[PDB]
């Protein structure tokens, strides 16, 4: 996260770090359940072998809450692709269940065609990770979050040299240099409705990082409800 | 991530 | 027949694209009718320990 | 429903003429059936 502000206690708990075989982070996912975890199918590339921790804030000091989970099965979107990054979904079962603490609870999710005209029209939602707070930087030690506008798909292609299909949308400043960057892919894109926070994206990809004129690309969750609900079974 | 034409 | 037919028609439309099948069901890669759910089948890998 | 989510907590759909309110998974429709109820200790979508 290049920008936004570290998350409080209890402020971003549905989080999740994905953390490799040296037991460091690269990606992030969102706790779905006690069973799952939302992340992205390139997240999967990205790593020889990984966990899932949920609860760290400081990933340089435990604090309690924190847990570590195998992950038991990868349930990959089959129709991903690296060369167009289309269908950037993937959802993990872990071996066992998380415990839900402060720092520790699921994002719900929406309903598809409520979460269409009325989550997808809000003017933010909120991007959380551990990733760079740089382009060229290094990996945050905090939790950090961002607001970030939502982008009308017009604008999200004319800034983009590559295609934006159905499946994603486009959030972040035009002038403002701010949004996610590397390392939190795969982790989540909230809504609030109501004081209620629904998972409408998934971290995905970006020409660099809080480039001028260039916006975070997500995987849009209601498009794959239908597959996420069948993936939790 | 870091996605550059 | 099979699982979901009917003797005597909608295939499986899948999330992010774009002896009958019963009342209920849709035809997979493999017209084995099955729920709209049950069609998101056709779409996942699955993956054990793992992964690059 | 396009007007003030109908009131809604949480979801809205449209039934005959009948705005018709509903709630993700650990919540349950209030009385009023506008309010969504957490029936557990981490509801999702709460901050804690
Ligand atoms: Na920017």
């Amino acid at each position: 996260i290049v920008g936004g502000q570290e998350c409080k206690d209890g402020e971003c708990p549905w989080q999740a770090l994905l953390i490799n075989e040296e037991n460091e982070g690269f990606c992030g996912g969102t706790i779905l359940s006690e069973f799952y975890i939302l992340t992205a199918a390139h997240c999967l590339y990205q790593a020889k072998r990984f966990k899932v921790r949920v609860g760290d804030r400081n990933t340089e000091q435990e604090e309690g809450g924190e847990a570590v989970h195998e992950v038991e099965v990868v349930i990959k979107h089959n129709r991903f692709t690296k060369e167009t990054y289309d269908f950037d979904i993937a959802v993990l079962r872990l071996k066992t269940p998380i415990t839900f603490r402060m720092n520790v609870a699921p994002a719900c999710l929406p309903e598809r065609d409520w979460a269409e005209s009325t989550l997808m029209t809000q003017k933010t939602g909120i991007v959380s990770g551990f990733g760079r707070t740089h382009e060229k930087g290094r990996q945050s030690t905090r939790l950090k979050m961002l607001e970030v506008p939502y982008v009308d798909r017009n604008s999200c292609k004319l800034s983009s040299s590559f295609i934006i299909t159905q499946n994603m949308f486009c959030a972040g400043y035009d002038t403002k240099q701010e949004d996610a960057c590397q390392g939190d892919s795969g982790g989540p894109h909230v809504t609030r409705f109501k004081d209620t926070y629904f998972v409408t994206g998934i971290v995905s990809w970006g020409e660099g990082c809080a480039r001028k004129g260039k916006y975070g690309i997500y995987t849009k969750v209601t498009a794959f409800l239908k597959w996420i609900d069948r993936s939790m079974k | 991530x870091i996605r550059l034409p | 027949c099979g699982e979901n037919e009917k003797y005597d028609d909608k295939k499986c439309k899948y999330d992010g694209v774009e002896c009958v099948c019963e009342e209920g069901f849709y035809r997979n890669k493999d017209d084995k009718c099955v729920s709209a759910e049950d069609c998101e089948l056709d779409n996942m890998d699955f993956i054990y320990p793992g992964t690059r | 429903c396009s007007l003030d989510n109908g009131d809604c907590d949480q979801f809205c759909h449209e039934e005959q003429n009948s705005v018709v309110c509903s709630c993700a998974r650990g919540y349950t429709l209030a009385d009023n059936g506008k309010a969504c109820i957490p029936t557990g200790p981490y509801p999702c979508g709460k901050q804690t």
